[PDB]
RNA sequence: UAUGCCAGCUGGUGGAUUGCUCGGCUCAGGCGCUGAUGAAGGACGUGCCAAGCUGCGAUAAGCCAUGGGGAGCCGCACGGA
RNA sequence: GUCUGUUAGAGUUGGUGUCCUACAAUACCCUCUCGUGAUCUAUGUGUAGGGGUGAAAGGCCCAUCGAGUCCGGCAACAGC
RNA sequence: CGGGUGAGAACCCCGACGGCCUAAUGGAUAAGGGUUCCUCAGCACUGCUGAUCAGCUGAGGGUUAGCCGGUCCUAAGUCA
RNA sequence: AGGGAAACGUGAUUCAACCUGGGGCCCAUGAAAAGACGAGCAUAGUGUCCGUACCGAGAACCGACACAGGUGUCCAUGGCGGCGAAAGCCAAGGCCUGUCGGGAGCAACCAACGUUAGGGAAUUCGGCAAGUUAGUCCCGUACCUUCGGAAGAAGGGAUGC
RNA sequence: CACUGUCCCAACGUUGGGCCCGGUGAACUGUACAUUCCAGUGCGGAGUCUGGAGACACCCAGGGGGAAGCAAAGACCCUA
């Protein structure tokens, strides 16, 4: 498929959004990314 | 009002284009055209832009590969910043 | 040819997409109409009283 | 150091399309026995390998002469075609 | 050690099918340390990395058969698998023959051997399939 | 006496129970319009490190003034710098 | 709207074979039928629910059809 | 069958021998997917067994066009 | 220029692509528009914006799965073979991932197969299942018929090196 | 007509399972009790009641006689 500039920004965001919760946030909160996604098992919008 | 250049794009590949081809790489605002990137650069570092290549990255921002004239030395420019 | 699995393999058409107006993936790019907010069909926002119980 | 003639007649008990592998087992098990060592201690020089697979997997010579040597501090044999 | 990456790079530098690059069994360590295409070429030069030759089917046996058949052998009833019209296209064969007859008649006319109307008479006869071949035509011409 | 039955003991598994309440549910009083000066909503950005939430909008968890407040502070969030 | 044909491709007579907590909520194998035409096929496009579409089997309209699906009427009514 | 790496090797890698695929098990692409691509470091999770491997985990990096598409034109048809 | 370790060919045949003609068919007639040519040459300047990774499948798509299903295009001219884009075998290229292994002459039983004396459909609702026949050439070919067909009727002979 | 393991009547063999071992590792089903058998009885179709008979426990493999086996609040029939 072909992606428009906007569709790319969105996919781009969904990629960055798919990260680990910073090691330090777990300390600061004295002990999970509930939105963690997988390209194969999940399905993004559009 | 948005500024054109956001920050230099320093990565192994960027370093080469700099060493071997007198090209500098920047992260630019995705609303900037090659022409607006060229002018922006010449004014920020006082150098002459021969060519510009842009790419809309998967990071959400635009990357620009600015080649300087043989009159300027990319490495030198990059070094002061 | 079965209507089940065999016929699912033919599905690679894109219809519903992210809607510029409400953000839901309901903008039918062939109809150019958001089945969610009704963008492209109604200037008003798509509402319906049946979307909730009658006394609520 | 000794030259032994190994019969591979018992490889016929295994399905025909894979007699080669079985043959290689039989060889190892024969040396390990006749030289009083562990099968894990038996090293088959690739030359033996090629002899058994020479006509593909479904076959194998019915016998094979191998030259074996025994030694070291763990007690193991090294063998090869002839 | 895992040399998969290098195998891929070497297949591109030696420019051959990946399945033809050979890595010296006693130099994995060095090949393992190869990171860049330059490292690979260097190793190619040393000979630690090489390309096996591609194969080409032998046509020797085919050639022998090709001769026997050109000589008219090995084409008996027991060797034919296709219908006669398939072994030789009839319309094609006719194009072959009739052109050879018309040419013949053309040379015999500019050569003065045949008058215009004699040529015409034979030409139309030819076009009507009166002659089995050029030789058959000449036989006829000799009254 | 093996395999085993019934009950208990020690330890698990499990999360009932008791205790606790940052959330609900209901009632009462007050108050009550927004938008082309582009709303409501949404998208995408925005932090030294930042994924979520909240906030904010290229001046981007903020800028200015007046008053209050006060030795502490840099949101949820007890980390490091 | 010819013939043979596992050319591509379309289909499916029989085995009532294999499978039947399957590889698969319609699959596998062999046999079989079509294969220049009322042919097959991709994408785009149109027709919408008492309405479509149907060389007509009450066939098909997203595993759903003698009246799709979703939510609402709704906590339908029943002597069972 | 040897060997490499490794705390650990039937299934990660090298070589030899032995095989499998030929309208495809090879080459290039549409749709669709969306980072699955490359590198390093890993093996609690995912993987019909194992794993040092990986489409898995962690961290970085990667897509450069006057002349390839889009963009322009109009098709069935669609909307304002 | 480039490429090659090196040589760094010349002729021929058959000829995909591509080019250009001739014929036949229709109760069927096989798009439109932008654009281009028509309409020279120099030199210079400008040519922005968007897509560009990878998979494209017995593990990257849809089917809840790393699903034996489904899923469009082109590579249709690689060699032998033969009528052949058929079988079978083999290159170029790819792979050992249609991803658990180790043992027992490895029993009974099951799946999918091979071979079975004499008899030869007696089996069965039914020859179901299996088998028989088979490519090509020559000879030869009945009833019936809408004169097209039936017809590869049937039947017989040949086949290598 | 031809041919043949369809049959008389079965045999031997091949490949993959089956069996043993490492590893991985479900589901169906479960009121309880339960080593049964022959009779009888009982809502007239009993492992469980009565009378006898038999019965040392546990495990492996098997083909499925019974549990009116398991699966789906019978679709036939009547009733509303
Ligand atoms: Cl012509
Ligand atoms: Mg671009
Ligand atoms: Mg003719
Ligand atoms: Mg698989
Ligand atoms: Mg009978
Ligand atoms: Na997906
Ligand atoms: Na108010
Ligand atoms: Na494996
Ligand atoms: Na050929
Ligand atoms: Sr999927
Ligand atoms: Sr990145
Ligand atoms: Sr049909
Ligand atoms: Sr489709
Ligand atoms: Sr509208
Ligand atoms: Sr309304
Ligand atoms: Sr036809
Ligand atoms: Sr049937
Ligand atoms: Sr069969
Ligand atoms: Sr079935
Ligand atoms: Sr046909
Ligand atoms: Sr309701
Ligand atoms: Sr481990
Ligand atoms: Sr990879
Ligand atoms: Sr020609
Ligand atoms: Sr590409
Ligand atoms: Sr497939
Ligand atoms: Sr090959
Ligand atoms: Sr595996
Ligand atoms: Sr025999
Ligand atoms: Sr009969
Ligand atoms: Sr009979
Ligand atoms: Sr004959
Ligand atoms: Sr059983």
């Amino acid at each position: 498929g072909k992606k428009s500039k906007a569709t790319k920004k969105r996919l781009a965001k969904l990629d960055n959004q798919n990260s680990r919760v910073p090691a330090w946030v777990m300390l600061k909160t004295d002990e999970r990314n509930h939105k963690r996604r997988h390209w194969r098992r999940n399905d993004t919008d559009e | 009002s948005w500024d054109v250049i956001k920050h230099p794009h320093v990565t192994e590949k960027a370093m080469n284009d700099m060493d071997f081809q007198n090209k500098l790489q920047f992260a630019v605002d995705d609303r900037a055209s090659k022409g607006e990137v060229a002018d922006a650069v010449e004014e920020q570092y006082d150098v002459t832009v021969e060519q510009v290549n842009t790419q809309n990255t998967m990071d959400g921002e635009k990357k620009a590969v600015v080649r300087l004239s043989e009159d300027d030395d990319a490495q030198e420019v990059a070094s002061r910043i | 040819t079965g209507a089940g699995t065999p016929s699912q393999g033919k599905k690679n058409t894109t219809t519903h997409t992210k809607c510029r107006r409400c953000g839901e993936k309901s903008y039918h790019t062939k109809k150019k109409v958001c089945s969610s907010c009704g963008f492209g069909k109604s200037a008003k926002r798509r509402d319906y009283e049946w979307q909730s119980k009658a006394g609520e | 150091e000794r030259v032994v003639t190994i019969p591979l007649r018992d490889a016929r008990a295994e399905p025909n399309h894979k007699r080669a592998d079985k043959a290689m087992i039989l060889i190892r098990e024969h040396l390990a026995k006749h030289f009083s060592v562990d099968e894990d201690a038996v090293r088959l020089d690739p030359s033996i390998n090629e002899a058994a697979w020479a006509r593909g997997r479904a076959n194998t010579p019915s016998k094979i002469r191998v030259r074996a040597a025994r030694f070291e501090e763990e007690g193991e044999a090294i063998v090869e075609a002839e | 050690t895992d040399l998969s990456a290098q195998k891929r790079l070497a297949a591109d530098v030696l420019d051959v099918g990946k399945n033809r690059v050979w890595f010296n069994p006693e130099r994995q360590g060095d090949i393992a340390d190869a990171i860049t295409r330059e490292d690979v070429r260097e190793l190619v030069d040393e000979g630690a990395i090489q390309a096996k030759d591609k194969k080409g089917n032998s046509r020797g046996r085919a050639r022998e058969r090709q001769k026997k058949r050109a000589k008219g052998h090995q084409k008996g009833a027991g060797s034919r698998k296709g219908k006669a019209g398939a072994r030789q296209n009839s319309k094609e064969d006719w194009e072959s023959r009739i052109r050879a007859q018309r040419t013949k008649l053309r040379e015999l006319r500019d050569e003065g051997t045949l008058s215009s109307s004699q040529y015409r008479d034979l030409y139309d006869k030819a076009g009507g399939g009166e002659f089995d071949s050029v030789a058959d035509l000449e036989r006829y011409i000799d009254a």
